[PDB]
């Protein structure tokens, strides 16, 4: 079974937080800070935007990962259908890939 | 020379990867066009079956005989 | 226990009521991997671990960039959880009402619905489909092919060359 | 069910003594005597810090965040630790029916690992170690899959019980030869102890996954993260060496399997230690601007070559 | 020195040496001939089904 | 009876077996904190390994001058620090001043900002006597709840 | 019949979704690949059950389609930010 | 005095070009990095363990 072999390892897991959780217990000061690490008061409260400079290249492997789950047939799917008819098609799809990042060069961005 | 060896050494000089995407690439289309052996691939992918054979009603037929072994239809020999 | 497919649609429906009910980008960020990654489940259960599997791989990649929209741009001002805010908790409330009532139905007898179509039991008929092929078997065994679909490769890797020039031109 | 959990107690064994490794190894490269005092090699000092980070050590973040946090080290665990179960060794554990695609997605979502560590804290500090550990993953995820294709169309389908049987006489590194030296940088796109890496270790930033984590959950962390380690290792393996099957005698494979991984095991290791780390920015223009038109012109060879000379499973 | 390094190498040749032969030892007691059948396609799936509905009655995989 | 008497000191042999040191980059004394990395005197991996953040490590060393701009800084690093933890307060300015003590910015002897546990005397802190700085602390570990 | 009434459920929560709009325009790309997500489940079963072979192509050219719109729209997101501050359904000008 | 820092580019034509791109587009140099801390790890480390073996010092 799948299920019972992912759910055996995931209890398992969860488990051993448990026994990390309620063993270690003596006293809660308000002593735990927010940003930690380098220490002194966080000069930026909670939330601020941040963003920018790897904007375009984030959302091109949004548009690149759609196009290798395309590609995933190559391996699998030619076995019965006729390779001549294919050799056209199945490299098509891999040059044109080639050609937007040809595009790509031209400007890339910040990053 | 104009740019078959004069410009193809710039690429080589700087960003020298550019070569080999464009080089091996290349050679992947021209290949399977120009070679002779692209053809034998696609003889052993229509021989295999995948489905179970079918039997069809015989009345004056050529090149067609039992299930046993004999010289039917035409059935794979290429290299052993 | 007869059921696998049934518990795994509850499921389902379970993180869909994080996206009316908005909890903010990452609780309901959650939902796509939650109910998403049960959602493979229900398509792994019937055949073909190939398409099955195949939301695993863009549904978690394609989250990321939503990732990496969601510590910026807008957001980030206050996490804005689904358990505090009086106007998002009262959609979750009204939203579990449509899917745990609905089950309380199924429960003896067939279930009722908005359609015309009646839901019934159907545990056996869960799967609906007989062996019959077995060699090569199942129609999403071989289901993606270059062939047949020549016309529908061309307008594909059309539509990934546009988005890449296009989305050069907006920013 | 006795097989999964003769895969999770001794695994997570093999973990705790990876903690000498890291720096007995480490240490030998860099001129330094590592584990000494605590066993007769040190060996009683892996055992020790499970005894150390979990029984004692009790913390939980000021601000944190809800639910959210704690799920984070299940989510670590949970996902990367159920990557053993698909794996073919001499027997696998529920022999998939696509193997290598259940490899990938796991994957994929153990990096949530590190993304979830990021809303731990609600304070600004820790999310920019987790924005760095977007980017340095993200764009190593295109080529993974790519250079997948290239070898899993050279030999078999996806199923890993068929990449044993394609290798009888010799390894798949010489075919793929410049593929080779990709998985060598490709596998270290999960963080990793590493030169390439991803944002974990400290040297320039804060850690991250580490500074809004505890003790515990950091714990659970590195017991995840390292783990991930033997993991390629072990995938690299499969798919790049193989060297013998033998159906008739497990021996003789499970000893033959165990060196050509912990050859690559070292290999990791002598990485971390030997590089400094490669930027933010830079990592980026190594692959994408470099390394993918390489591999990609390899993906366009690999279609060709089962149609120039049949090679079809 | 070396023979500091290899104990560290000896103890993983134990803990890693398990999954591998954990999982084909086990086969003697679950199934009569050390061995577990691949599913992967209803074709190898259908042979492991009638083998448990001929004779064998109780257990999945039998020989005669 | 026995059995408990002996878990107790099993849980202080994991205090005894390792600690992780902060890389309090505080002064001179911070250098010959380096020089515990270093090969010819060292404690990597024989019970001590560098990795920083406050949050997961077991023992802070305060390695130098501290002033009243720093004493902030490091008290809540001290309450970052998880509840079993430990204070090397190394070199003579740890102790109260190298020199200063008299001076109007250094605090005098970092017991005033965070209470300490071992002490070194040692102003340039010899590799040779930062040691028991490490060893010491283990010894200290002797007993922890009775009942 | 059965299966397909749950996820026909869940397209109804989806489908208010995108139709319902709070604070942030984040919520609305969310539902996109949510609606998406939804279809794929609907058309993997129906595909399957009455087997096609040919037609279980298309959920794969659909599944490529479901994130062609959401890049989009999530790339258009960022110059709003740019023009703006923050992303905001409630901040807009035009009549 | 002057040192200088700058080398005015190594490589000029054919054979010069060739193995300066050679190294850019595999690794050698690296893997010649790679061997040098494999030496380093062959010799003996100049370590003293404390509570039993002590180090130099002056009279
Ligand atoms: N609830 C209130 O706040 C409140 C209200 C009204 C009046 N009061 C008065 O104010 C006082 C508050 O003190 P507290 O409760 O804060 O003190 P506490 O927390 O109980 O601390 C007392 C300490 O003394 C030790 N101790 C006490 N009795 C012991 C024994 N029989 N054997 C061994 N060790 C012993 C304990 O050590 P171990 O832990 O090692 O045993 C403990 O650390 C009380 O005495 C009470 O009369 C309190
Ligand atoms: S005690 Fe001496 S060595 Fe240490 S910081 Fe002060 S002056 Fe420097």
């Amino acid at each position: 079974n799948l299920m019972l072999a992912l759910l055996t390892n995931f209890t398992l897991a969860t488990l051993l937080v448990i026994i990390a959780f309620w063993l270690p217990q003596l006293n809660v000061y308000s002593e735990k800070t927010s940003p930690y690490e380098c220490g002194f008061d966080p000069m930026g409260s909670a939330r601020l935007p941040f963003s920018m400079k790897f904007f375009l290249v984030a959302i091109t492997f949004l548009l690149f990962d759609l196009e290798i789950a395309l590609l995933l047939p190559l391996p699998w799917a030619s076995q019965t259908a006729n390779l001549n008819t294919m050799l056209t098609m199945a490299l098509f799809l891999i040059i044109l890939l080639a050609v937007s990042l040809a595009y790509e060069w031209t400007q890339k961005g910040l990053e | 020379a104009e740019r078959v060896a004069a410009f193809l050494k710039n690429v080589w000089a700087k960003e020298p990867v550019l070569v080999a995407s464009f080089a091996i690439a290349g050679l992947a289309v021209i290949l399977p066009t120009l070679s002779p052996y692209t053809k034998y691939s696609l003889m052993i992918n229509x021989x295999x079956x995948x489905x179970x054979x079918x039997x069809x009603x015989x009345x004056x037929x050529x090149x067609x005989x039992x299930x046993x072994x004999x010289x039917x239809x035409x059935x794979x020999x290429x290299x052993x | 226990m007869l059921y696998i497919v049934f518990i795994l649609s509850v499921i389902f429906v379970m993180g869909f009521v994080g996206f009316s009910s908005k909890p903010s980008p990452i609780y309901g960020g959650l939902g796509l991997i939650v109910s998403g990654g049960v959602g493979c489940g229900i398509v792994l259960n019937f055949g073909g671990s190939f398409l099955g599997l195949m939301v695993f791989l863009i549904y978690l990649g394609g989250m990321m960039v939503v990732f990496g929209y969601t510590t910026a741009m807008a957001t980030e001002q206050y996490p804005e959880i689904w358990l505090s805010n009086k106007a998002v908790l009262g959609a979750f409330v009204t939203g579990l009402l449509m899917e745990f009532f609905m089950v309380y139905y199924v429960l003896k007898d067939k279930e009722v619905e908005v359609v015309f179509e009646f839901n019934g039991l159907g545990d056996w008929v869960i799967y609906d489909t007989g062996d019959s092929g077995f060699f090569s078997e199942e129609a999403m065994g071989i289901a993606a092919l270059y062939s047949y679909g020549t016309w529908l490769v061309i307008v594909t890797g059309w539509s990934l060359l546009i988005g890449v020039v296009v989305i050069m031109e907006i920013t | 069910m006795i097989n999964i959990l003769m895969l999770i107690i001794p695994i997570l064994l093999a973990v705790a003594f990876l903690t000498l490794v890291e720096r007995k190894v480490l240490g030998y490269m860099q001129l330094r005597k590592g584990p000494n005092v605590v066993g007769p090699y040190g060996l009683l000092q892996p055992i020790a810090d499970a005894i150390k980070l979990f029984i004692k050590e009790p913390l939980r973040p000021a601000t944190s965040s809800a639910s959210m946090f704690i799920l984070a080290p299940i989510m670590a665990l949970g996902l990367a630790l159920t990557m053993w179960i698909p794996l073919p060794m001499p027997y696998p554990l529920i022999n998939m029916n696509l193997g290598v695609l259940f490899m990938l997605a796991m994957s994929s979502l153990a990096v949530y690992s590190i993304l979830w560590s990021g809303w731990a804290s609600n304070s600004k500090y820790a999310l920019i170690g987790a924005l760095r550990a977007v980017a340095q993953t993200i764009s190593y995820e295109v080529t993974l899959a790519i250079i997948l294709l290239s070898v899993l169309l050279m030999s078999g389908s996806f199923t890993l019980s068929t990449l044993i049987t394609t290798q009888e006489q010799m390894w798949l590194i010489l075919p793929a030869w410049p593929l080779a030296m990709m998985w060598f940088i490709s596998t270290l796109a999960e963080t990793n102890r590493a030169p390439f890496d991803l944002t974990e270790g400290e040297s320039e930033l804060v850690s991250g996954f580490n500074v809004e984590y505890a003790a515990g959950p950091f714990a659970l962390f590195f017991m995840a993260e390292y783990a991930n380690i033997i993991m390629m290792n072990i995938f690299t393996a499969i798919l790049f060496l193989g060297t013998s099957h033998n159906p008739h005698m497990p021996e003789l494979y499970t000893i033959n399997f165990t060196i050509k991984s912990l050859l690559l095991t070292m290999s990791f290791l002598w990485i971390r230690a030997s590089y400094p780390r490669f930027r933010y920015d830079q990592l980026m223009h190594l692959l994408w601007k470099n390394f993918l038109p390489l591999t990609l012109a390899l993906c366009m060879w690999h279609v060709s070559l089962p149609i120039l000379t049949s090679g079809i499973p | 020195m070396w023979f500091e390094v290899l104990p560290g190498i000896a103890v993983m040749g134990v803990c890693l040496f398990i999954p591998g032969m954990a999982t084909a030892r086990i086969h003697r007691f679950s199934n009569g001939g050390k061995e577990k059948r691949v599913a992967h396609y209803p074709y190898q799936w259908y042979l492991m089904e009638r083998d448990r509905r001929v004779s064998g009655v109780n257990r999945s995989y039998v020989s005669k | 009876e026995y059995v408990v008497a002996k878990l107790d000191d099993l849980i202080n042999w994991a205090r005894r077996s390792s600690l992780w040191p902060m890389t309090f980059g505080l002064a001179c004394c911070a250098v010959e904190m380096m020089h515990m990395a270093a090969p010819r005197y060292d404690m990597d991996r024989f019970g001590v390994v560098f990795r920083a953040s406050p949050r997961q490590s077991d023992v802070m060393i305060v390695a130098g001058t501290l002033t009243n701009k720093m004493a902030p800084a490091l008290r809540k690093v001290y309450d970052q620090m998880p509840e079993p933890r430990y204070v090397v307060s190394m070199g003579s300015c740890a102790n109260g001043g190298g020199y200063y003590h008299y001076s109007y910015s250094v605090v005098r002897g970092c017991d005033r900002i965070v209470p300490v546990d071992i002490y070194v005397p040692g102003c340039p802190p010899t590799a040779e006597a930062l040691l028991y700085g490490i060893l010491q602390l283990q010894k200290k570990i002797k007993r922890e709840k009775r009942l | 019949s059965m299966v397909y009434m749950n996820i026909m459920m869940a397209f109804t929560v989806s489908l208010v979704g995108l139709l319902m709009y709070r604070s942030h325009l984040m919520s609305s790309l969310l539902c996109l690949e949510g609606m998406m997500l939804s279809l794929f489940v609907m058309a993997a079963l129906t595909i399957l059950n009455s087997h096609f072979t040919l037609a279980s192509m298309m959920p794969i050219i659909l599944l490529v389609f479901a994130a062609c719109e959401a890049a989009l729209g999530l790339s258009l997101l960022v110059m709003v930010s740019n023009t703006y501050g923050t992303d905001y359904v409630q901040n807009l000008n035009l009549l | 005095t002057y040192k200088y820092v700058n080398l005015r580019e190594p490589s000029m034509d054919m054979k010069s070009v060739t193995d300066r791109a050679a190294q850019t587009l595999l690794w050698t140099e690296l893997i010649r990095g790679l061997g040098m801390t494999l030496s380093y790890l062959f010799r003996e480390p100049a370590t003293i363990n404390y509570p039993f073996e002590k180090g130099p010092l002056s009279p």
